[PDB]
């Protein structure tokens, strides 16, 4: 409904806060969003 | 009659690789003068007359006379005297 957008890097972030992290642990993400041409199609 | 991408346009014609210019060219074939040669004869001698042809016979005819016309000796009647 409201999807996020910044114009500076790392202006919105994901947080989490472990409670327990074995060895080898890590976090893989997955995003979907739009990203823009520039110059727009113009017509033709 | 192509409709333009605006998605996906794109341009003219690039140069590319070419078939050496003068091998596209032809040379123009030089004729030489030329003769029906022999002197013809004026008349041939024709497998099939030249002419018409009929396609019915008629007969034809010629007149003859016929002789010197001799004369006769009839029989000759009785006389009407109140008989006949």
């Amino acid at each position: 409904d409201k999807p996020i957008y910044t114009l500076q890097y790392g202006n919105v972030g994901f947080v989490v806060n472990p409670k327990t992290v074995n060895q080898n642990a890590r976090l893989l993400m997955g995003y979907e969003y739009f990203t823009s041409r520039t110059e727009l199609v113009n017509a033709g | 009659m192509a409709l333009i991408n605006p998605q996906f346009p794109y341009a003219g014609p690039v140069p590319i690789p070419g078939p050496a210019p003068t091998e596209t060219m032809p040379l123009l074939n030089y004729r030489v003068e030329g003769r029906i040669a022999g002197i013809q004869q004026a008349r041939q001698f024709m497998p099939f007359l030249q002419g018409p042809h009929r396609e019915v016979a008629e007969q034809t005819y010629y007149a003859i006379g016929t002789g010197i016309q001799m004369g006769q000796t009839f029989n000759q009647p009785l006389i009407n005297t109140q008989e006949g």
